[PDB]
């Protein structure tokens, strides 16, 4: 689990950053 | 004089698909066409365009031919269709007018006190406005010329009405805009801008060094009046000029200055007002 | 021999040529034809689109023959596939009349499209836009459309009421209609509201400017009045209270924003262009 | 002709992908569907490029809908679970403004990355998810996400 928790928070990491990202286009989309 | 004329967006469309129509011969066939406008004012409305027959061979550019017959009769066509509407001139897809566009104009100016050329651009590779139109006159020089004919570049500019934006607009919904874009398309401006700087130089650069040396007439067409482009060229940085600048930059600066002040504090009620409904809310509902 | 899910191919010129006369024509019933290709079974093309004179029944037809003869003498020729007229504010519905000339034609030409166009529902964003396809009363109860496939049925949208109260269904079908559009005429279109590198470098000037900015701070100065007496005012009455007694004349902390927003993009592209006429040249 | 290629779908059967090839070149509406689905069904993971070639030099000059549908499907289904290569071809597909090319290429960018978990095509086919325009590829722009999500099925509901 240490091991893959380590491995799991990184890939909670980008795939969460994508989401931010992704608010940012929604919103300016939405703006038009 | 006319001095600019105000074309609709019908034209450059009623032009580009009778383009297409000929447009299987792909090697070459000037599309050639009427143009009809409005004899507004001083400056020149246009509204309408057709086409009419027109080849020209390769070699001796003399050998073309418009169908008076043809205009005559689709003319009468749309004038009983629109008698509001008129012939105001012609234009033709040349990306690059030619020595032959002169006898064109000169041959129908007798329908239009001066049959305007219009030139259309289908491919305009350059980002700026395409569409640009002509209208000859006499220079007579000084070298002894019996007629110095060439055409005159006037200012033009895209029609608009109310009907057409609403049809058109409704079909720029296939790629996105941001015209209200905030402090965004003025930026946009400046780059094109200097875009177009960039090509006009690298271009007169073209023909200038051309002229220079090797081959090219070295008339005395531009050469001083070129020169007297040189002549302007303000010396920006000097004695006084700097007042220019520090006396106004910074008053604009106070303006912005005030305008964050406010935009801060506006900013600074809603962490008041959310941060009293969130707590506000939970302590309550716990 | 059946019916499928027919796609209506345009021109772009057509559209313009529709709206403009309709709306020329704006206080009756404008008529003209619509001259297309019949692409296959399936699906349609219009390209062409003209009128002629009308003072609904059109006059003589030597302006027809004429017309689509110096149409293909120049250019080329083609074919008629449909036409077209006007309901001005009307429920873009075929008329008992309109209906009337569609037996007419469909015994001409089989796929004979009628068009509809009001240029008055048409705010400048969307444009209503219409064409029906008359259909038997013979085959009433007999099935008239396989529905093959979803987009004429399930994939498109849904028959508005004031047409619906007309035909919906009957007398006619409704069909769909799309957009081609060239790559020629789509880069030019793309670009139309552009202007030279003279915009782009003006610089306006600084004593309207300078003016333009002792303007709008002075009436700020009193927005900013009324804002402090709003804000500090707050009677406790409900969130929604406020929003019954603000309509009125209230107006704190609107305009706030809107002023400092305007005196925001002014000055600062007014800095700008400044500074670059003076990096740049010289 | 549409089952044609599904049954030899795994064969890779080059002598019916020949007359399946001048099937697809008739200029009509009626042979598209012959040609269109089992031509690069029987070229499944082929990778042949000049199928490649074939299919999307021929879906750019034709006038009916259905020989740009098989095409369409085609053009996704010659590459097969690549997710190094199929990257030009999806952003040549992305990039384009034939309505039923790009959802034909956000097609692609899904078989492309059969379940690919790669956060990187899920940027920006996720993202023209977001400014896209048309509802076609739209829909099969979202309608990848499963399709590139077995690695963490776990997370397509929470986007
Ligand atoms: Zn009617």
């Amino acid at each position: 689990d240490l091991y893959s928790r380590y491995k799991k928070l990184q890939q909670e990491l980008e795939f969460l950053e994508v989401q931010e990202e992704y608010i940012k286009d929604e919103q300016k989309n939405l703006k038009k | 004089a006319v001095q600019k004329v105000v074309v609709h967006p019908l034209v450059l469309l009623s032009v580009v698909d009778h383009f297409n129509r000929i447009g299987k011969v792909g090697n070459q066939k000037r599309v050639v066409g009427v143009l009809l406008g409005s004899w507004q004012k001083k400056v020149l409305d246009v509204s309408n365009s057709f086409a009419v027959p027109f080849d020209e061979d390769d070699k001796d550019d003399s050998v073309w031919f418009l169908d008076h017959d043809y205009l005559e009769n689709m003319y009468g066509m749309f004038k009983k269709v629109n008698a509001r509407e008129r012939i105001v001139g012609w234009y033709h897809t040349g990306p690059k007018l030619h020595k032959n566009d002169i006898a064109i104009n000169e041959l129908m100016k007798r329908y239009c006190p001066n049959s305007v050329l219009v030139i259309i651009d289908v491919k305009p590779k350059d980002l700026g406005l395409p569409t640009e139109a002509y209208i000859s006159v006499e220079e007579v020089h000084d070298d002894g010329t019996p007629t110095s004919k060439t055409f005159e570049h006037v200012t033009s500019e895209i029609g608009a009405e109310e009907a057409e934006e609403v049809g058109v607009e409704h079909l720029l919904r296939d790629i996105k805009d941001t015209t209200v874009g905030t402090l965004s398309q003025r930026i946009t401006n400046q780059v094109h801008g200097l875009k177009g700087l960039n090509s006009k130089l690298l271009d007169i650069r073209s023909y200038l060094e051309k002229v220079a040396t090797g081959k090219l007439p070295i008339n005395h067409q531009i050469i001083y009046q070129l020169q007297d482009v040189f002549n302007l060229l303000p010396d920006v940085s000097l004695q006084e000029f700097v007042k220019a600048f520090y006396l106004k930059t910074n008053d604009q600066m106070v303006v912005v200055y005030l305008a964050s002040l406010i935009r801060s504090v506006v900013a600074l009620h809603n962490l008041i007002n959310n941060k009293i409904a969130n707590r506000d809310a939970e302590k309550k509902e716990g | 021999a059946v019916d499928t899910a027919e796609q209506v191919y345009i021109s772009s010129l057509a559209l313009l040529k529709m709206l403009k006369h309709g709306r020329a024509g704006v206080p009756m019933e404008v008529m003209g034809l619509m001259l297309g290709e019949f692409v296959d079974d399936y699906t349609v093309r219009v390209i062409d689109v003209f009128a002629m004179p009308q003072s609904v029944e059109a006059v003589d037809p030597v302006f027809q023959a004429k017309m689509l003869d110096m149409l293909k003498q120049t250019g080329r020729p083609e074919m008629v596939v449909g036409w077209y007229h006007s309901h001005p504010g009307f429920g873009c519905w075929l008329s008992g009349v309109d209906i009337n000339t569609q037996q007419s034609f469909e015994a001409l030409s089989e796929r004979a499209v009628a068009v509809v166009v009001d240029p008055i529902q048409s705010v400048k964003g969307k444009v209503v836009i219409d064409a029906f396809r008359l259909i038997n009363a013979n085959m009433m109860v007999l099935g008239h459309e396989p529905r093959q496939t979803t987009s004429n049925l399930g994939h498109l949208n849904k028959p508005s009421i004031q047409a619906l109260i007309h035909g919906l269904n009957r007398h006619y079908y409704s069909i769909t209609i799309n957009y081609r559009k060239n790559e020629l005429e789509q880069k030019m279109l793309l670009n139309l509201h552009k202007k030279s590198w003279m915009e782009g470098l003006t610089l306006q000037d600084y004593s309207e400017h300078c003016k333009h900015n002792e303007s709008v701070v002075k009436e700020m100065l009193e927005l900013a009045k009324n804002y402090n007496k709003a804000v500090e005012e707050e009677d406790k009455m409900t969130p929604e209270q406020l929003a019954i007694k603000n309509v009125g004349k209230q107006d704190p902390k609107r305009h706030l924003e809107e002023h400092v927003d305007v005196l925001m993009t002014s000055n600062i592209v007014q800095c700008l262009a400044a500074m670059l006429d003076t990096v740049v040249f010289k | 002709s549409l089952g044609l290629g599904l049954a030899a779908m795994g064969t890779a059967r080059q002598d019916v992908y020949d007359l399946l090839k001048t099937n697809l070149y008739q200029d009509d509406a009626v042979t598209g569907e012959a040609a269109g689905l089992a031509l690069g069904l029987v070229m499944l993971g082929s990778k042949n490029a000049q199928a490649i070639e074939d299919m999307v030099g021929y879906a750019q000059e034709t006038q009916h809908e259905k020989i740009l549908r098989g095409l369409a499907v085609g053009i996704a289904l010659v590459m097969y679970g690549r997710m190094e290569e199929a990257d030009a071809l999806i952003e040549s597909l992305c990039r384009d403004k034939d309505p039923i090319l790009r959802r034909s290429g956000m097609y692609t960018v899904a078989m492309a990355y059969c379940g690919s978990g790669n956060n990187k095509a899920i940027r920006r086919l996720l993202h023209v998810a977001v400014s896209d325009v048309n509802d076609d590829v739209r829909r099969a722009a979202v309608e990848s996400l499963g399709f590139i999500l077995f690695r963490t099925p776990e997370q397509c509901p929470s986007v």
